[PDB]
């Protein structure tokens, strides 16, 4: 029901997870990561966050067709491979689809699993906080003060992106 | 000139575009020290008020804070009004 | 490579070491990390041989890993604690994740494969860089980390390090092979000695970081990676190997040559922390480190080796790389032991 | 009721688009001295209907060598996608009030390439492969300055909410402000449209058809269905954004008949620019703006940073 | 005209924003008493619903200290209905 | 309660419209008729095998381009802060970088593509 | 496990080039249908 | 200590694992070293929302920022593993190993 | 950090956003300033070997805050309860826990 | 562990004035000028104190006053008022912009009807000092003693006995 809602995506996100970390086709793997972006594009919306999740959803569409156009040009192979094609890749969907589905299984019954760290798995609604915003979106000021405060991450992040062109180019020159 | 104007020349007879680009990037570069305008931004900034002006103890002394909204005493921005 | 981008590749490798050891923030140190990694696979791949390839892969790959464990790790401990200041872990389980986070950048665990690997695939000028500058971060991690150090995690990597160091060690001809070997043997004892007194640490890693640099620096003006072309040296040019075998005597710690003055002070410091097997354990298990670099020794000065006739024509001609600050290097890699009290004056 | 603003935002859409063809085909073909669809009832308005009946009886063939859940799963990727970009357009009252529609709108075009993607990729062919990779560069190459013009453009808007720019335009259009941006604004949403003088993922001329090729009957009316939506959306928005129309509160179908005019004028422009051009060749198109459009886009993006500093016009973002 | 209209739209927000300022304190005094009626009521429905539990004494603060915390939101729809934890969690970000 | 509701109005009307089309027609298939079409005569073979592409280093380097925006666009909220001259600064910077970034890539052969 | 080179690079592999080779041929509206084109290209240069 | 990160930290599990073994391909691994970055944005962002850190929210902007560097430097890796070998596969990349 | 060039140059990059009780946009409060204030405040100058003993209840309160299930716990304890003793008729919501 | 103690029912028992959000934004202004010092005191305690459960005699005379601003604004300018407020109502996002007569007209009733003069442009944002008769409490957070500081360094330094006192190294 519409109570839960994060719950049911996160588990979405979960098997869009176990899509590509099963090593599929390389395509796959990106569709598969595709998903997964989008329902945590919309976990991070229901969370009350708006630009984080559609930062997500652009940027990571945009490393998915780069991933694709490479994909499709160098690691490619005259049989590509399906999810359901060769035994080691459905040997590892079977692994990841059966072990969430036996975690959800232990979480949302007992609802107090320890599993590494103590999961006390009553609702997510709970620990929202009752606040007041005002006239502005906390998360908009928040990535906004990146050119007021954040002056330091902005070189740094700069320098980072130049450098990380200069690379690009140095390892892709090829003599 | 000579040299110079020979270039600028024919860097606008050759690549327009890049001109066009590198005077854009300088202009805007440059001017927005020298525009006096700027300041007034920063002030507009500052004017618009997101949170409540929480008001504090009057323990007497302080002349300049009003003791009520109406009152004439504390800051005004009847300049941003005729502006 | 572009002598300019080679620089500034150079620069930003050193700039994002210096973002590592001078960010109280978390995040920052990520980003220096993040740098350093950037710019570090272009180095290797300056020669564009397939070797320098196949290292650059191995070592990007394990250094993503690594770093993506120790954003698992500040994530964490920002869970548990909200806080991104670089005091101490306050969730157990954050450190002992991220322990070994930081482990696959010193290359000491068994997340130590990729290091002979990627030592022998490159070029030697960057085998140096790889194996001195690239460690001086996540150290200093650790060191400002050490606080909270879970202590038998931190020992048995260390004593890992150790001990496949040594071995592996003793069955490499390359000079890379058993330089990474080596290097690994030290990444073990300063590592031991980090959770009693991180001032040790820091002076073993000055001693090694010197010592390392005359014995690769003595590599390079020699041209030579294989055994058998380092022994042919002694006909060339016999002041190398003469120097060589000295550095190795202090790569095994044989005092009273400098490299025993770490190997000293770390056991003198975890006999006053009640460890006592443990010292006796590393002390007897640095024999087999021994052991090699007195089999090099052997054949590179102490018994000269059937020579090559052309090198009537290269002893006809002189070198040209300067190598700078080679003779100093190997004065503080030999003679710095009646100074060793000095060692005050990094704590 | 919400599901009656859904439906309504849906089928007359799908008529619009339908209707697309028809006056396509008679502008296009009054251009060339022709007269275009003439014969079924008066003046072909029965032509949309004829061929949406054709394409959903014609027989839809599977190829042998497809790789079927992609070849299905992108036509369904692409209309879901044409019709939903519909939804936070501020046609008087944006039906989706969203406080980030253009980031909203700019994902979903993103999103959009990816059924041409599987599309080309899952249908085995030599020129569906070539066809896809062309469109993986057009799109790159053309999505980098369209989020850097929408900055730029929005500079002045405060916010990326899509209704403000009715205020921001209510005493002049922004095309007035903005007008350099705006050409290459309008450039970028013939491309991303992957239409003419751009259309060469499809590149009739020389890879038959595409990534189409090998789609057939229902499938390809379907491509087809989003790509003219996509159309009707990239000519909807670009008059949102820069030609503002007046919105009297009391009486929003004066809004509504100034926007779908605005939309109808820009469409016929993108039907009068494919009518009276070659056609562009790959690299050129890319080289047209990495090295033409890039750079004028980045200064104007400085100069529409510095500008409401230097004049104290910074807008406000409520 | 853009610089005339943007300076016009800023003195208008500037008015706007004015006005929340002269309403909010009348909405923080509504908004307290309300979830203090809401935190009454739950202890009182605690109070008999923890009645037979081994020791579950009512009205135990969690935090050591004593100074007011801003309660969380489960603490106050705990024991509503659907739709009012619904309305109140996910109803600004579901409004579109 | 709306987006999602919205989301899947458009989902179900593809699928459908799919199914109406790939039910109804009454198809009849045969080998020859799903064959590959390579204009007319028989493929060669190929349609996985590796596919050159020499935009390689400009495809790449569009991530980088597009990962910057993410960074450019909190603009519209940043110019309405109280520190305008620093927000101006780290602004002109990030756009000075990009600009000199496309710049290095346009002299060292860069956006050119490969042969 | 032979020795690495003395000069530290592995000798240039065979060639593994895969370069298409489409029928621009019959039915295209370009080869006026009665052509057949076997180019031998690398991905657009041909 | 609550559900949705139970989730998150779940898939990073299995994104490390994942990444930690390879079948045949190079792209896979990039794949699912890009998922771990995924849910380490995912669970920042989570927490730093939550606890309205809001000088904070920059953080997850700077991990995409740095992520998409390093997913870039990996598949220029990977093309000159495919110009020197044909293919990316890691099986037959084993020149080094002597 | 290791070699704190800030504190000797007297510049600030990165200090701003280690904490949650420091100076935010537009003085926007943490969920947890109180006691994240309250919390170093305590443990300032003190140590860092100290702050674990002696500033203990200021910490436990703040990670709750950050967390909350001593509260939480309470809430899914209280939920379980209710859910369990309704079933069978022992207790019925009052009108206003309702509608 | 210790008591969550909430005042009971009776005391938050207020008159709860009801008037829609459109109807509060029409009197926003004229509201904020004549009835500041409720308003201001009733903050100033809910700043100091930190603690709504303390300060909730202030929130009952905010609304007292409220109450009585809204009963003199229906006893003297009942249908100006009325129109501005439903011409506000009508706008999606209650401007001010659209509706300006209507503004007018309740402004010029108020000024000659109730002696009232709408605040000007930034007035009624100012921060405001309040003659409280309450005290300042001396620990609003509550807080707990602070741990004494660590026992301060200070003294001559003399050279350190026996030089480094390291092995066999005298000096
Ligand atoms: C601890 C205390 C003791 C240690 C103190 C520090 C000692 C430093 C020793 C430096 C030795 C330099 C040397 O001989 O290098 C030879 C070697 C190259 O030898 P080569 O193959 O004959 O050179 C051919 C040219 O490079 C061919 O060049 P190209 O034509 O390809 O163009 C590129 C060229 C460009 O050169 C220039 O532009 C000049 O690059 C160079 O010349 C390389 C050096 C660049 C230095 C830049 C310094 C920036 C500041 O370069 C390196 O190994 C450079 C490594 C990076 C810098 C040294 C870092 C070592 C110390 C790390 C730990 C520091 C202490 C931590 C605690
Ligand atoms: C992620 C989950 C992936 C699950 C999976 O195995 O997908 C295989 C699915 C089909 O693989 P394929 O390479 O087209 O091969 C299909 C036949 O094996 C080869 O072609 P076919 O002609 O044999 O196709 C008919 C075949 C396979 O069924 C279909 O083609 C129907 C559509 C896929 C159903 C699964 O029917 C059956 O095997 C009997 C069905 C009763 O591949 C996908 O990528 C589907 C992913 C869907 C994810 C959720 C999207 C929303
Ligand atoms: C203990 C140190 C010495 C340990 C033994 C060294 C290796 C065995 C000795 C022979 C090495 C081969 C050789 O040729 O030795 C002589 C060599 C220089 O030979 P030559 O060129 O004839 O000298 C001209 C000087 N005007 O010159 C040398 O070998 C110089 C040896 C220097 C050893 C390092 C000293 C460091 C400081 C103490």
């Amino acid at each position: 029901m519409t109570m839960y809602i994060a719950f049911i995506l996160s588990t979405i996100f979960v098997i869009g997870f176990v899509g590509f970390s099963s090593k599929p086709s390389p395509i796959y793997g990106g569709l598969g990561l595709i998903v997964s972006g989008g329902v945590g594009c919309g976990i991070v919306l229901n969370f009350g966050g708006s630009f984080l999740g559609l930062m997500v959803f652009l940027i990571y569409l945009g490393g998915m067709l780069v991933v694709f156009g490479y994909t499709t040009a160098m690691a490619t192979e005259m049989y590509p491979e399906v999810w359901v094609s060769n035994k080691t890749v459905f040997g590892a969907f079977v692994s990841g689809l059966m072990m969430e589905f036996c975690m959800v299984y232990y979480a949302l019954k007992e609802e107090e699993v320890e599993i590494i760290f103590k999961f006390n798995g009553l609702g997510d609604w709970v620990i929202y906080d009752t606040g007041d915003s005002g006239f502005f979106s906390e998360e908009a000021m928040g990535i906004a003060a990146l050119y007021s405060y954040g002056t330091w991450l902005v070189i740094v992040t700069g320098w980072s992106l130049l450098i990380g062109v200069v690379v690009i180019m140095e390892i892709t020159r090829g003599n | 000139a000579g040299r110079i104007a020979s270039f600028l020349k024919n860097a606008w007879a050759k690549e327009p575009v890049l001109v066009a680009s590198f005077a854009i990037g300088g202009l805007a570069i440059i001017l927005p020290s020298l525009s006096p305008y700027t300041n007034y931004a920063i002030r507009i900034n500052r004017a618009t008020p997101y949170n409540y002006p929480v008001p504090l103890r009057d323990d007497g002394n302080m002349p300049d804070v009003p003791s009520h909204p109406q009152d004439p005493q504390g800051p005004s921005l009847e300049w941003l009004k005729n502006l | 490579m572009n002598p300019i981008i080679y620089t500034t590749l150079i620069m930003t490798v050193m700039s994002g070491t210096m973002l590592v050891m001078i960010s109280s923030h978390w995040l920052l140190i990520w980003i220096g990390f993040e740098m350093n990694l950037l710019a570090m696979i272009p180095v290797l791949m300056k020669n564009f041989n397939p070797r320098a390839t196949e290292a650059a892969t191995k070592y990007f790959l394990t250094q993503a890993t690594a770093s993506m464990m120790l954003m698992m790790a500040i994530i964490i401990n920002l869970l548990y604690s909200g806080q991104w200041t670089i005091t101490k872990m306050f969730n157990p389980v954050a450190m002992t994740m991220m322990t070994m986070a930081l482990a696959m950048k010193l290359g000491l665990s068994p997340f130590h494969f990729w290091v002979p690997e990627v030592t022998q695939g490159i070029s030697l000028q960057a085998g140096l860089l790889l194996l001195t500058w690239q460690k001086l971060a996540p150290l200093s991690v650790l060191c400002q980390i050490s606080q909270s150090i879970n202590p038998n995690l931190m020992l048995t990597m260390a004593m890992l390090s150790i001990l496949i160091g040594g071995w592996g060690g003793l069955n490499q001809t390359q000079l890379r092979k058993i330089m990474a070997y080596s290097s690994i043997a030290h990444m073990g004892w300063m590592t031991a000695v980090l959770p009693y007194n991180t001032t040790m640490t820091i002076l073993n890693l000055l001693i090694y970081i010197t010592m390392t640099l005359a014995m690769f620096m003595l590599l390079i003006h020699s041209s030579a990676t294989t055994t058998l072309s380092l022994s042919h040296t002694w006909n060339k040019m016999p002041v190398i190997t003469s120097l060589m075998m000295v550095t190795l005597l202090s790569m095994g710690g044989l005092p009273p040559l400098s490299g025993f003055m770490p190997k000293w002070m770390i056991i003198q410091e975890m006999t006053k922390n009640e460890s006592i097997i443990m010292p006796t354990l590393m002390a007897m298990t640095a024999l087999l480190n021994l052991y090699f670099y007195m089999r090099l020794a052997y054949s590179s000065s102490l018994t000269m080796f059937p020579s090559t006739n052309n090198m009537k024509m290269k002893w006809q001609f002189e070198h040209t790389k300067q190598m700078k600050l080679l003779p100093t290097m190997i004065v503080l890699s030999t003679l710095v032991l009646p100074m060793t009290p000095a060692l005050s004056s990094l704590n | 009721m919400f599901m009656i603003n859904i439906l309504s935002l849906i089928i007359p859409i799908l008529l619009a688009v339908a209707f697309l063809t028809l006056v396509e085909r008679k502008v296009l073909g009054y251009m060339q001295l022709r007269k275009g669809p003439n014969v079924v009832g008066p003046y072909g308005l029965l032509q949309p209907i004829a061929d949406a009946l054709k394409l959903v009886t014609k027989e839809p063939l599977r190829p042998g060598t497809s790789s079927i859940s992609m070849f299905i799963i992108a036509p369904i990727l692409g209309l879901s996608l044409a019709l939903t970009m519909w939804v936070p357009l501020p046609m008087p009252y944006p039906l989706i009030n969203m406080n980030l529609g253009v980031l909203f709108m700019l994902a979903m075009s993103s999103l959009a390439v990816y059924s041409i993607l599987w599309s080309g990729w899952a249908s085995n062919s030599k020129y569906a492969l070539i066809g896809a990779l062309r469109a993986v560069a057009q799109t790159i190459s053309y999505e980098v300055t369209l989020a850097i013009i929408l900055l730029s453009v929005l500079l002045m808007n405060g916010s990326y909410t899509l209704s403000t720019l009715i205020t921001t335009q209510e005493h002049i259009w922004m095309i007035f402000t903005s007008w350099p941006l705006a050409m290459m604004w309008f450039i970028s949403t013939l491309a991303e449209t992957n239409r003419a003088p751009f259309d060469l993922t499809e590149g009739e001329s020389e890879l038959v058809s595409g990534f189409n090729v090998e789609y057939a009957a229902g499938p390809f009316a379907m491509f087809f269905m989003a790509e003219y939506a996509n159309i009707i959306m990239m000519n909807a928005f670009t008059a949102i954004l820069f030609l503002g129309a007046s919105h009297d509160p009391h009486t929003p179908e004066l809004y509504t008949i100034n926007f779908v005019l605005k939309t109808l004028a820009l469409t016929i422009t993108f039907l009068w620019i494919r009518a009276s051009y070659p056609r562009f060749r790959y690299d050129q198109l890319m080289h047209l703006l990495w090295k033409s459009f890039l750079p004028l886009t980045l200064a104007l993006c400085m100069w529409h940073i510095s500008l409401p500093i230097m004049t104290a016009s910074i807008p406000p973002q409520s | 005209s853009m610089m005339k209209w943007n300076r016009e739209r800023r003195r208008l927000q500037i008015e706007d924003f004015e006005a929340r300022i002269a309403l909010m304190p009348l909405f923080q005094a509504e908004k307290d008493r309300r979830v203090l009626q809401m935190l009454r009521e739950n202890l009182e429905e605690e109070a008999i619903i923890m009645k037979d539990v081994p020791d579950w004494k009512v009205g135990e603060s969690v935090f050591h200290t004593t100074r007011w915390v801003t309660p969380m939101m489960g603490e106050l729809y705990g024991l509503r209905t659907n739709e009012e934890i619904l309305s109140a969690t996910y109803g600004f970000i579901w409004y579109t | 309660m709306n987006i999602m509701l919205t989301l899947l109005t458009n989902v179900t009307l593809a699928s459908l419209l799919v199914l109406i089309a790939f039910w109804l027609p009454q198809l009849n298939a045969y080998s020859e008729k799903t064959s590959p079409y390579e204009c007319g005569f028989d493929p060669m073979g190929s349609a996985r095998l590796p596919f050159s592409m020499k935009f390689f280093l400009v495809a790449i380097t569009f991530l980088l381009f597009d990962l910057e925006i993410a960074l450019l666009l909190p603009l519209p909220w940043a110019s309405q802060t109280n520190n305008l001259k620093t927000m101006l600064t780290m602004a002109l910077f990030l756009l000075i970088l990009l600009a000199a970034s496309l710049a290095y890539e346009w002299t060292q052969k860069g956006l050119e593509w490969a042969e | 496990w032979k020795p690495p080179p003395w000069n530290d690079v592995d000798p240039p592999k065979d060639t593994l080039v895969s370069n298409l080779t489409l029928n621009f041929g019959p039915q295209h509206p370009a080869a006026h249908g009665v052509l057949r084109l076997v180019m031998e290209l690398s991905g657009e240069m041909v | 200590m609550p559900l949705v990160y139970m989730n998150i930290i779940m898939a990073f599990a299995i994104a490390l694992a994942g990444l930690l073994m390879y079948r045949s391909h190079l792209m896979s691994s990039l794949l699912c070293l890009e998922g771990m970055m995924l849910s380490l944005f995912i669970m920042s962002t989570l927490i730093i929302l939550n606890t309205h850190f809001t000088l904070a929210n920059m953080m997850p902007i700077i991990l995409l920022v740095f992520a998409a560097c390093e997913a870039a430097l990996g598949l220029s890796l990977l093309v000159m593993v495919s110009n020197t070998y044909g293919t990316d596969y890691v099986q037959n990349l084993n020149l080094l190993q002597c | 950090p290791f070699f704190d060039v800030q504190k000797r140059l007297g510049l600030d990059l990165d200090r701003w956003m280690t904490i949650q009780s420091a100076e935010q946009p537009h003085k926007i409060p943490g969920r947890c300033h109180a006691f994240e204030k309250e919390w170093i405040e305590c443990a300032h100058g003190i140590g860092g070997i100290r702050a674990e003993k002696e500033c203990k209840i200021e910490f436990d309160d703040f990670v709750e805050c950050l967390l909350r299930q001593k509260t939480m716990k309470r809430l899914s304890a209280i939920k379980r309860q209710r859910d369990k003793l309704i079933k069978e008729g022992k207790y019925t919501p009052p009108p206003h826990h309702l509608g | 562990p210790g008591i969550v103690e909430l005042p009971t029912l009776e005391d938050l028992k207020v008159q709860e004035v009801k008037v829609s959000s459109s109807v509060l934004k029409a009197a926003a202004h004229h509201y904020g000028a004549q009835c500041d010092k409720p308003n201001k005191e009733f903050m100033l305690c809910r700043w100091e104190e930190k603690d709504p459960r303390r300060c909730l005699e202030e929130g009952k005379l905010v609304n007292q006053c409220a109450l009585d601003f809204f009963r003199q604004i229906k006893r003297h300018c009942a249908e100006p008022f009325t129109e501005y407020w439903t011409c506000i109502d009508y706008s999606g996002l209650q401007l001010f912009r659209h509706c300006r007569k209507q503004q007018a007209k309740f402004d010029e009733c108020v000024l000659d009807k109730l002696g009232w003069v709408r605040p000007d442009l930034g007035e009624l944002s100012k921060v405001t000092k309040v003659k409280t008769d309450r005290p300042l409490p001396e620990n609003p957070y509550h807080s707990r003693a602070r741990p004494e500081p660590n026992p301060e360094a200070e003294g001559d330094l003399k050279p350190a006995k026996h030089g480094s006192r390291l092995f066999f190294w005298t000096m």
